[PDB]
């Protein structure tokens, strides 16, 4: 069934999953016309993949070129999504396919359905969850190879660093999750938290700064507070 | 105009015959039923009235033999046999009606209500629908289960009905996956209609074959595959302009049929509203849409 709060380490178990985000697959931006409508533009987007216990993510780059000439760009988008999941899958040796992918969006369900219909042992779910999976493009190097790209192109990073060599995937996901949540949430403020402190760098290797374990329980706190003050602040308190 | 003779009527039940139904009482002399028109399938029906569970009944064709009920003790039902020595069939109907203990089939002259209810339903195409082929009618209870619904349990008493499954292999290209899901003129045009169903005309009988079982014996897998049929078409962009047309009459007469009182366990809401209201064919069944509109507009 759906993926909630009650069977949340389910993600951490030994049976392969991965979570697919459509958020970030179709981007547009909006502006007026020499005569005065609106059009968009689109720009490159890409496809989230993540498996949740390993950290390793599948960024599937998706290139403006893809929409040319065609209609409906919204709808599109998550029959292309199911298309390049699949392709994924069927790139991948049989022991390492997923038994189970989680689409963060339930109108991923049916084009992933249909798409996977010569897997018919991997569940395709929902999520109860808002996973804040969008916030992805907040992430530096992520957004730069999207826009740099000039053709479709697949990268692959650890969305974790290293972390897992001292914490467990529960913990590195959490992590993952708070950080998503606080670059959601506010952007700049969450940036601010992260780098504010010169000494601390970025590997070139990795995606995250290169905090020692008391410093990402600082970080986490600062984060805490920016996500806390905000839902405060919005629901206004 | 045939004669479906009754040895007796031991138990009181409620008889339907197509469209009509009457109420018999326990040990009532009702001899049958004669008058019945020649060209037609018909369905024979009993409803008990202890058990209003189970209604039950008999698809027949009186050109196909020569056919009469009789209740059974032991089952607690009525049966419908063959009479195989047609001179004994005729000196007995010939008496019962001299008699007058036979009802008439009541049909109305200007009144082509079971001819447009069956048009396209023959006795062979349902006999191959309720697979039991030593009788020349057909058994069809409220509790069977369809083949479809037997892969989601005994075999031999299922309705086989074409599966129809808008997420399959046969229903979706590889290749063309959004296409054939979006727009299902494929699944409709090449897989059901030139491969499985091999014309128009045994698509509309089972469609038609369906509802009747869903109205009459209130057959649940036979509602699905009725609303199944509907949407496999209305979600088709490409359907032959003969066939909307004859859809149109066809769902008309269903809905103008239906009573009143069964609309809420035997209308679906979500393929009606989109068939009438978002489908290739929100345009295309504006008869159907107008009965609907002013008989049903709840359910929309
Ligand atoms: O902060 C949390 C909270 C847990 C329990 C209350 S807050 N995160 C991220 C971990 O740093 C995840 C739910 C565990
Ligand atoms: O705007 C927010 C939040 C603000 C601050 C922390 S969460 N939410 C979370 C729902 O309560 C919106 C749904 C996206």
């Amino acid at each position: 069934g759906a993926m909630n709060s009650s069977n949340y380490a389910e993600l951490f178990n030994n049976d392969i999953k991965l979570f697919v985000d459509d958020t970030n697959v179709y981007r547009v931006t909006v502006h007026k016309t020499f005569e005065g409508n609106v059009a968009t533009k689109a720009i490159n987007g890409c496809i989230f993949t993540l498996n949740p216990k390993t950290g390793h993510l599948f960024l599937k780059i998706i290139h403006t070129s893809v929409w040319a000439g065609q209609k409906r760009l919204s709808q599109l988008a998550k029959w292309k999504t199911a298309e390049e999941v699949s392709a994924l899958v069927r790139s991948l040796p049989k022991e390492e396919q997923p038994k189970q992918i989680i689409v963060t969006r339930k109108a991923m369900l049916d084009p992933l359905e249909v798409h996977m219909l010569d897997f018919p042992n991997i569940a395709i779910r929902p999520t109860e969850l808002r996973l804040p999976f969008s916030a992805a493009m907040s992430i530096d190097k992520l957004s730069d190879v999207v826009m740099k790209a000039t053709e479709p192109q697949m990268v692959l990073f650890n969305i974790y660093d290293d972390w897992l060599d001292r914490i467990s995937s529960y913990t590195a996901f959490s992590r993952l999750t708070l950080l998503l949540r606080a670059l959601k949430t506010n952007e700049e403020s969450a940036k601010m938290i992260l780098l504010s402190d010169p000494t601390i760098t970025i590997k070139s290797y990795h995606l995250w700064p290169s905090f020692t374990d008391e410093q990402w329980i600082t970080i986490e706190s600062q984060m805490r507070d920016l996500i806390l003050t905000e839902y405060g602040r919005k629901y206004n308190v | 105009m045939n004669t479906v003779p009754f040895t007796s009527a031991p138990i009181e039940v409620t008889i339907g015959i197509d469209q009509y139904s009457f109420n018999v009482k326990e040990n009532q002399p009702f001899h049958g039923i004669k008058d019945i028109p020649i060209g037609h399938v018909h369905v024979i029906h009993f409803q008990h009235a202890d058990n209003s569970s189970m209604r039950y009944g008999y698809w027949f064709d009186c050109r196909m033999g020569n056919f009469y009920i009789q209740y059974d003790p032991k089952d607690g039902l009525y049966k419908m046999m063959e009479e195989r020595d047609g001179a004994k069939f005729e000196n007995i109907v010939h008496n019962f009606k001299e008699r007058q203990m036979m009802v008439s089939y009541p049909k109305i002259d200007e009144d082509d209500t079971w001819y447009n209810l069956t048009e396209f339903v023959q006795m062979d195409k349902i006999r191959k629908i309720v697979r039991k082929d030593e009788n020349q009618f057909s058994y069809v209870d409220s509790s069977m289960t369809t083949v479809q619904e037997n892969e989601l349990s005994d075999p031999a008493h299922s309705l086989n009905y074409t599966v129809i499954n808008f997420k399959s292999r046969e229903a979706i290209r590889p290749g063309h996956e959004m296409e054939d899901f979006l727009d299902k003129s494929y699944y409709l045009n090449t897989v059901m209609l030139q491969g499985i169903f091999k014309n128009s005309s045994n698509y509309f009988g089972e469609l038609q074959f369906a509802f009747l079982n869903a109205m009459f014996f209130g057959n649940y897998g036979s509602s699905l595959q009725w609303h199944a049929m509907i949407e496999l078409i209305c979600s088709s962009a490409t359907v032959p302009k003969h066939m909307l047309d004859k859809l149109d009459e066809i769902l008309y007469y269903q809905i103008k049929t239906l009573p009143e009182q069964y609309s809420d366990i035997l209308l679906n809401e979500r393929v009606w509203n989109i068939c009438l209201y978002s489908s290739f064919q929100k345009n295309s069944l504006h008869n159907t849409e107008k009965i609907m509109e002013n008989k049903y507009p709840e359910l929309l």
